């Protein structure tokens, strides 16, 4: 966390600084996007946050 | 007047004169 990394989450290859989110998904969502239809949040698949 | 792009290589540059300097000239 707080570090620039090459991430893969569930097949989502990308790069970015990961941070603990204040967002709150409904249980069936796993992923999140901004107005531009671009990723801006992801849910950890092992320790659900 | 009321005023996700960044990581696509796009960026917005500040004006040379700040809104305080435009107000001082005015
Ligand atoms: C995957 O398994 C790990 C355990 O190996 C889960 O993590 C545990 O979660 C419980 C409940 O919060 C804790 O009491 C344990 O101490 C945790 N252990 C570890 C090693 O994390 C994890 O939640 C599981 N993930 C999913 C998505 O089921």
């Amino acid at each position: 966390k707080n570090k620039c990394v090459n991430f893969n989450f569930n097949g989502l290859t990308g790069t970015g600084v990961l941070t603990e989110s204040n967002k709150k998904f409904l249980p069936f969502q796993q992923f999140g996007r901004d107005i531009a239809d671009t990723t801006d949040a992801v849910r950890d698949p092992q320790t659900l946050e | 007047v009321t005023l996700a792009q960044k990581f696509n290589g796009l960026t917005v540059l500040p004006p040379l004169l700040t809104d305080e300097m435009i107000a001082q000239y005015t």
